[PDB]
């Protein structure tokens, strides 16, 4: 009967994410207590829309916040979460700063992506980048193109109507056949990636002589096989390590579960915004495990109130709760789990990723204070 | 016919200020009714949830219109609210990218002209220092003219580098001899970099300046006595035409008889107008308006518009006249158009007029 | 022809003969762009009225 109340802000569309979800509320539920989750699906882009449903969860008294922000709505989050001390645990993009109350799940890419480049010996390339996503890792690459000695031909990919696309992303490589690139880094959303892995084997671009990073956490999330064959070297990350017994032991659950009560998940991979969506549901719980084995009591006894009423003056036990939050530490998913005082994973590892004609292999892998390893 | 008073809202980020002080004298110059009577709060702009309070409180009090000032934090909720609610927000402020019809911009455009002024100079490789306040799609409009026309531009974003970060470009650029440099920012963020960069700079020999602002003849350019530096930049408002003239004379005497004028205080001036020839026109086309003392309440779901909004803001958008800033017009989105840059250069004090820039000539100069 | 694309030998510097009546009554479209020669023959002639 032990319900501690939480809140979560799915995206109008995340339906693999949410099914990840329910299924972590299963696995690490237990006698001590129950995470009760209240959900809100919505437009995650709108910060009326965010503002609205944080507010509205804000008032219902949760314990913290699980869901996704955009980059047009994330400094509503912080804010809000900043000055009430609600807690907010996401998969999104880790923010750009060190905002308090934030638990990002998603390690940095950026160290990973810059390592990567210098390995392969890189001078002069084409980074594709979407604006809709952020731009945000383009600028450390672009920061570090003088001391790292590189020349980067940015294109923006990111205001594609998807009235044509066919035409403007074929457009785009017919015009890298300009300046003969052939070095190219992706860093989109799976989807955009496809399309444009789809749109780079219609034009003939997947042969040997040309090279593809794509700088996301999800190398193998989309279809690689159909750009397998063609010649090209094609690199990537992942964070989600389908070798290690927990992850084999969770898919083997995974791709059973009835599609029909699960959408999403009748698979063998699962996108890493799913994998860090179920993580999260352990962190939650360790937390909140913890914070009792520490008898810290931090059960609300008056309404939380109105967002909106002034003068603000955040709640006592809200410190504690993100400091719970931020203690834990577990093995998951995404391998180990740790965060910093700011909540930005640490001691965190990336792998990396060639395809090859047998399929993507691991070639190595990145850590924080080691960099890049090559794995033999 | 129409009520006698025309509330009107504000969102001015400071108590006192040339705004204000333009605000209050173009309000005293009006006859005709209504009369705009003015509602204004001090508030952080940058802020969205003051921004959101203010904007419902004075959505809630019944304006009929807001006039203020935003950033790049807080457009996005403006630009929310004023399109769920259909109320218009009058604005001198930094032009945005995608905003609607609701949002008026008395601001004229800047990116396509400066475009025009670095492809005169026939600039290959420059330094990009920018306001990661207002200008994160203006460098991707750089970026992408960049990749077109094969230029090698470096990004700098002004909130984010340091002194020792600047000391150290300052440091790679000088290593080649004439060194081209574009500075779009505000003017109060733009006068606090032009004492770091001439300091930087030395004899000022080799260094060539595009500001990308419209206040050029409001910088302290007494920085530059003895510079190198050849420096352009954009002047929207001419003091010594006829109209823009008539009206320093005006005002100039009413605070004699009881300093010259900023740019964003001209639009200012000009933003008056423009709400005062609105409702006049409401007038004449004898549309009748109305609003709730009621407290309407501002939050809700979905958003109840303000039935005669659309009204108020088709007016605003069909104004047409000659203020302190030029022609004074509005295309369907929202924003300035048919409007006049004059081009500025200088050098030891070389005040020369390059020329102008519009939209439809775009740049034209003028042994 | 859908084997061909896939394996990446629809570019330049090959060339195919289809050895039908009936060049345009199948799919062309996906073998345009690639750069290979393809030519064949047609008995109907579209532009006959
Ligand atoms: C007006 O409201 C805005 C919030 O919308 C306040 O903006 C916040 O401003 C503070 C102070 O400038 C920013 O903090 C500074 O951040 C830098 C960079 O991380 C850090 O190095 C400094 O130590 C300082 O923390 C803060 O990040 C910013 N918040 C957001 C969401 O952007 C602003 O301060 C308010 N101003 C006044 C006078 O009330
Ligand atoms: C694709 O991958 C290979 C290996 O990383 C790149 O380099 C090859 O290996 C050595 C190391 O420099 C070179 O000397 C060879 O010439 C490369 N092999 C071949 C057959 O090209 C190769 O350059 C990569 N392709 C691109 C376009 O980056
Ligand atoms: C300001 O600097 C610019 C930079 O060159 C000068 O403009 C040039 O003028 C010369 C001489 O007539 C022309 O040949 C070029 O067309 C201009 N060049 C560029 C790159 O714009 C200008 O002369 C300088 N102003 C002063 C007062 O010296
Ligand atoms: C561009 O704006 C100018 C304002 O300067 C318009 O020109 C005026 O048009 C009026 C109305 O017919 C005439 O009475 C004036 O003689 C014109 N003035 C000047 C200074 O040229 C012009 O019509 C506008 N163009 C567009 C396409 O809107
Ligand atoms: C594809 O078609 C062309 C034209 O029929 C072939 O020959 C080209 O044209 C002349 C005529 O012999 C040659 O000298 C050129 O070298 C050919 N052009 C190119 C760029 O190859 C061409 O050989 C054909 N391709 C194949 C594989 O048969
Ligand atoms: C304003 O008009 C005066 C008229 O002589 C002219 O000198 C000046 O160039 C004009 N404006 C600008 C911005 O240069």
């Amino acid at each position: 009967s032990n319900s501690i109340q939480i809140g979560g802000l799915f995206p109008r569309g995340a339906d693999q994410e949410y099914s990840a979800f329910r299924v972590g509320m299963v696995q690490f539920s237990t006698s001590e207590f129950r995470l009760t989750p209240h959900i809100d699906n919505l437009e995650v882009a709108n910060s009326f829309a965010v503002t609205n449903a944080f507010c509205s969860q804000f008032s219902r008294g949760v314990y913290a916040i699980f869901g996704f922000y955009d980059k047009k709505s994330v400094n509503t989050i912080t804010s809000f979460c900043g000055t009430l001390h609600v807690s907010f645990i996401t998969p999104s993009f880790p923010t750009d700063g060190t905002h308090p109350f934030v638990i990002q799940m998603r390690p940095d890419l950026k160290g990973a992506l810059l390592s990567l480049i210098e390995y392969y010996q890189w001078d002069k390339f084409a980074y594709l980048y979407d604006s809709d996503r952020g731009l945000s890792t383009l600028q450390a690459v672009l920061d570090s193109a003088a001391e790292k000695k590189w020349q980067v031909t940015a294109i923006n990919v990111g205001n594609i109507n998807n009235d044509k696309k066919d035409e403007t992303y074929r457009s785009l490589f017919q015009d890298l056949e300009l300046k003969k690139e052939r070095r190219v880094i992706l860093d989109c959303e799976r989807d955009k990636v496809n399309d444009i892995v789809d749109q780079v084997i219609t034009i003939g671009k997947h042969v040997k002589g040309y090279h593809y990073i794509i700088a996301n956490l999800g190398f193998t999330d989309g279809d690689l096989l159909k750009i397998q064959f063609g010649g090209a070297n094609v690199s990537g990350f992942q964070i989600v390590d389908y070798d290690d017994s927990l992850v084999s032991k969770f898919i083997e659950r995974w791709s059973t579960l009835e599609e029909k009560e699960y959408p999403g998940a009748h698979t063998a991979t699962i996108k890493y915004t799913s994998a860090l969506t179920y993580d999260a549901v352990q962190v939650m719980t360790e937390a909140f495990r913890n914070l009792r084995k520490q008898r810290i009591e931090i059960s609300r006894r008056g309404n939380a109130g109105d967002c909106l009423a002034n003068p603000a003056v955040p709640w006592g036990q809200g410190v504690e709760i993100e400091r719970a939050l931020k203690q834990v530490q577990v093995e998951g998913l995404s391998g180990n789990i740790k965060f910093d005082q700011n909540g930005k994973r640490i001691n965190y590892t990336i792998n990396i990723m060639e395809l090859k004609t047998n399929g993507p292999r691991k070639i190595g892998y990145w850590s924080e204070v080691d960099k890049m390893v090559v794995t033999l | 016919n129409f009520p006698n008073n025309i509330q009107i809202g504000g969102l001015f980020p400071n108590q006192q200020s040339q705004e204000h002080a333009a605000f209050r004298f173009a309000l005293s110059q009006l006859t005709e009714p209504p009369k705009l009577l003015p509602q204004i709060d001090i508030v952080n702009i940058s802020d969205s949830f003051e921004m959101t309070y203010r904007f419902c409180s004075q959505f809630s009090k019944g304006v009929y219109a807001i006039f203020g000032f935003y950033e790049r934090r807080t457009v996005n909720m403006l630009t929310s609210f004023c399109g769920a609610l259909h109320v218009c927000f009058i604005t001198p402020s930094f032009p945005v990218d995608t905003s609607n019809q609701f949002v008026l911009q008395l601001r004229p455009e800047l990116q396509e002209a400066l475009i025009s002024i670095i492809d005169h100079y026939k600039w290959q490789t420059f330094v990009y220092i920018y306001d990661a306040d207002r200008g994160l799609s203006v460098l991707q409009r750089v970026l992408d003219t960049a990749a077109e026309k094969n230029w090698q531009v470096t990004a700098v974003n002004i909130l984010t580098t340091t002194e020792e970060g600047y000391r150290m470009l300052f440091q790679d650029l000088e290593k080649k001899k004439e060194r081209l440099v574009v500075v779009d920012c505000e003017s109060e963020r733009l006068n606090a970099i032009l004492g770091q960069i001439v300091k930087l700079e030395k004899n000022g020999i080799g260094y060539h300046y595009i500001l990308a602002n419209l206040g050029f003849m409001d910088i302290d350019l007494n920085k530059f006595k003895e510079s190198g530096a050849n420096v352009t930049g954009f002047q929207l408002v001419n003091y010594t035409d006829t109209i823009p003239a008539r009206i320093m004379q005006q005002w100039r005497t009413s605070d004699s008889r009881d300093k010259r004028p900023k740019y964003t205080s001209a639009l200012t001036y000009d933003g008056v107008k423009v709400m005062a020839e609105a409702f006049q026109s409401l007038r004449r086309q004898r549309i009748d308006i109305s609003r709730r003392g009621n407290a309407g309440d501002c939050l809700a779901n979905p958003a109840v518009p303000w039935g005669q909004g659309i009204d108020i803001q088709r007016a605003l958008q069909q104004v047409r006249f000659e203020g302190l800033t030029g022609n004074v017009q509005f295309n369907e989105k929202g924003r300035r158009t048919n409007y006049t840059l004059h081009v500025i250069e200088m050098k030891h004090d070389g005040i020369r007029k390059i020329g102008y820039w519009n939209e439809d000539d775009k740049f034209v100069p003028a042994y």
